[PDB]
């Protein structure tokens, strides 16, 4: 499962 | 049992006429055999800020500290001590400590407002940075000292404890203890090296407190041991928060090595201040290298596991586990420092928040790969851990992507179970 | 002094190929030597309740501890853990502890929620009862380890002062000592039960919670001490409130019998689950007898 | 190890067929052999107060504790301990104390009001003056007691912490803990091979520990006085984590400067009481530490904090010290026993009613003593460490006399900056 | 330098 659109979604908040 | 002069990070003779007394992140100082005297040299990493000077030693200083503002110096046998600032604006001054018979100095230590020295008999004896004394204290044996602005770390030996330690303020008014002879944890030593062990028995290479004002200490089994919740006495733990063999052997490629060895010289944040020493002695020698720097890691790595996922490489899921270990324990000595003390250097608002960034990140990779092996019990208990109300919501984008729709209702449970604390 | 593998109520493999790892309320667990490898067993008392099985150990294992949902396993030498769930709704998982040069697991304990590993090097290692690490603590070298729900009991021992214990709770928030390596009143080992000592040299038969939270042990004098008040500093102190040499003379009818020995399986509010071994060895073997209860 | 029974200055029979049981500011108690029983002697130092007076032992008690208002006896052995009222108006009373099996009693303490009793396995039986029982207690085997009113000082052994001291006060319905089994840093006995030969080696078989005695202060705080001859006084004993042991005299560095700067070997200190700021001892002259009989009178030894060199007093040369040297001493001094002495007042309040005027004194000689530091430091152009001195002054009428020193050493910045602690403090006086 | 007489002053205080 690749999450790195997710953690990336989370560092711009 | 023979009570040996110490000092932070100090390194024996062995077979030359010079050797370092002591040793952190603000300089060095060597002393070297003149005849019947000393030559003393103080040198600094920062060349900018002060500059290295030298003088004789007609005493045969064999004990030091080294801090920002000032230099310290000590005779074991004689008790004469002298405290040397940095600028010339401020005078050196010196002084005799009385000492009964058989009654040794063992460690002095100096902050830019107080001066300690500890003797074999446990008199505990402090002074201002002028050298006024405020009061002589008894207590057990002193073995090794450091001290921070107000804070003084002790370290102390009986022969029914072993090793104890002391944690105190020395404010305006009295000593007070935030810890007194609580048991200290450090692995004593069990050679090539035996002089190293003469000079120094109890094998503490260095100790001081970290840059954020917690003790460390790191003794012969090359373990960076930090103490956890010391302002909670019932609540205070070590730490081992660097295994720097483990780091050395990651560093050769997962190669054994006997010629590689860490002279610890300070913490500061997550990282230790070092001299990399190569060669056949674990101490420096001269000249002294530049100093190195080495990242803390929590020591939960296997050499069998490191070696089939192959400097060495780490697979992405393992060091998730470390770096959320990592993250949990700096994160909480972090938070502690500041809702007691408050800011030091003024940037460690922004490191804690970086710092639950980085855990949270972590987390949610370990939270990925267990849903990755269908494990949605180990999930949940993994977004439990979680900091960030944002990161419960990436956990659910996770799960989602998962295609496990019983975990996604849990943990927006989770959410709204936090979201009705915020209504209160 | 040698640092050997405990669990609560093991016994020594003797001149046999099979022995207990470990041994309390919920049940017993038997090792057994084969051609190439070695055979676990996990048995419940109470049968109704929970599934006996077995299983081939690849890995030798010689560290074990048990309650009421789960099977932890630990090779002291090689670091590696198993826990193994009683039921077939959660996963089995298996961790490798790093172990540092002559480092051996002494000891390992597991809670409903949390799993607990401890060394010879005094690396108190937690997790959850999914593996998941929770923190990484260096104390005093751990011989004996023993937890229940948040409650954790070590027995620590010292170049210096000998045995001691420290007790502490894993809260949601931080681990709190509420005894801190204090003074173990136990009485150390003072033959045909050889193999024993050589096994346990401290002579810990056993060690365990009570079912009302307090610290037990079980030592070769045969007494069980019982840490009363642990909550108060000041009126903290252990009870011997069992000496089953005299519970044994008394149902002997007053004639000093040689047979008889007792094996502590735990403590249930008002009797002391045991095991009455009749024999040579002051251990039991195969097959068990059936649970005893003393009165206190 | 063996478990001695502990009184506060007694002394060994050594060679001897006597010796004395205990020792205080009091008097003296002491006993012979008398064949097959004891001659035991209860004397005082005030004969106007108090008639001496002498009994047959047929116990054979070998501890003791004196007061002012009575004799507490006992047997370590047999566990019988009894209390003889000095007056007639209370009768005497005996009691024997249970004793399991190898337990023996160590030590034994009485206050006017309060009767205590310690044993080798760490029982403590407490009693009021009538032998009326407290509750019985556990604590750790206990090796030396002393009491003062209703309160109490002990000190316990174990072979796991080593030495530790509890302080207590002894209400009416129950025991309360000031401090509880904390470290208690008095350095042992250093015991050698050739102290086999030794002529006071006696005196460690006798008492292994090397307590010589410990007691309350007059003023309430416990002190200690152990074989490096160091008197031990608790400081800040009523705030837990601040509690710590202070070194306030080094008796051997005083009987030194006494002899001239020369070393001796035939005088030595035994510790009877603290008196404020005055050590009462008998000086022993002769080959053992303790003293021996007949009875010397007592003496008086002044305390002075241990920061005396005796290579510096000696170049400055009864020893004669400097008055610059003899401030800084001064000055720890009245720091301490000023600290000492105002905790004292509030949290007990006055005790025998002049002790006001005793610390309004004291701040007098700490502020008077440290403005000679602040001269000399003045007097080496040190304006800095002139400065911190003068942080430490208490009296705002010694700040002026600050200024006026600073003024004659024509240092007109130090004077402002002075000038401005007085404003600092002033702020503050407002909040 | 000499301070007696400040000494003297502070006292009669």
């Amino acid at each position: 499962i690749n999450i790195d659109d997710i953690l990336a979604e989370l560092d711009k908040e | 049992f023979r009570y040996m002069p110490f000092s932070p990070a100090g390194t024996p003779f062995g077979f030359t006429d010079r050797r370092y007394l002591t040793m952190n992140e603000v300089g060095y100082v060597s002393t070297v055999k003149n005849s019947e005297q000393y030559s003393i040299t103080v040198s600094f990493f920062d060349v900018g800020r002060f500059r290295e000077y030298h003088f004789e030693d007609l005493f045969g200083y064999d004990l030091c500290f080294l801090n920002e503002k000032g230099t310290l110096f000590g005779q074991s046998k004689t008790g004469q001590i002298q405290y040397r600032p940095h600028d010339s604006i401020h005078s050196n001054w010196t002084k005799i400590i009385p000492l009964q018979a058989g009654e040794r100095i063992t460690s002095v230590a100096a902050t830019p407002v107080r001066v300690i020295v500890g003797t074999s008999l446990g008199y505990f004896r402090s002074f201002n940075q002028f050298g006024v004394p405020f009061a002589v204290e008894k207590t057990s044996p002193i073995v090794a000292l450091t001290a921070q602005n107000y804070r003084v770390f002790s370290v102390h030996y009986s022969q029914f404890h072993g090793l104890s330690y002391s944690l105190s303020e020395l404010g305006t008014s009295s000593k007070r203890y935030y810890k007194r002879e609580c048991p200290l944890p450090m692995s004593l030593p069990n050679d090539a090296n035996l002089d190293y062990y003469n000079f120094n028995p109890m094998g503490i290479k260095s100790l001081f407190f970290s840059s954020y004002g917690d003790p460390c200490i790191f003794g012969s089994d090359n373990t960076l041991l930090l103490l956890s919740k010391w302002r909670s006495p019932e609540e205070s733990k070590w730490l081992p928060i660097l295994d720097s063999n483990m780091e050395i052997w990651k560093m050769s490629g997962g190669k054994e090595t006997t010629d590689i060895h860490v002279w610890p010289l300070a913490l500061a944040y997550d990282t230790l201040n070092c001299i990399l020493v190569k060669g056949k002695h674990i101490w420096p020698e001269f000249p002294l290298p530049l100093p190195s720097e080495m990242e803390i890691r929590m020591p939960v790595f296997v050499k069998s596991k490191l070696l089939e996922e192959n400097e060495i490489q780490i697979p992405v899921s393992m060091a998730a586990e470390e770096e959320y270990l990592r993250s949990k324990v700096l994160s909480e000595l972090l938070t502690d420092t500041l809702e007691n003390d408050g800011e030091m250097y003024g940037n460690e608002n922004e490191v804690l928040a970086a710092l639950n960034g980085a855990y949270d990140k972590a987390l949610l990779r370990l939270f990925a790969s267990a849903c990755s092996d269908q494990n949605v019990e180990k999930a949940l208990s993994l977004a439990h851990e979680l900091k960030q109300d944002r990161a419960l919501t990436a956990a659910v984008k996770i799960s989602e992507r998962a295609e496990l729709p019983s975990l996604v209702k849990k943990i927006n449970n989770i959410r709204e179970a936090r979201y009705e604390q915020q209504l209160k």
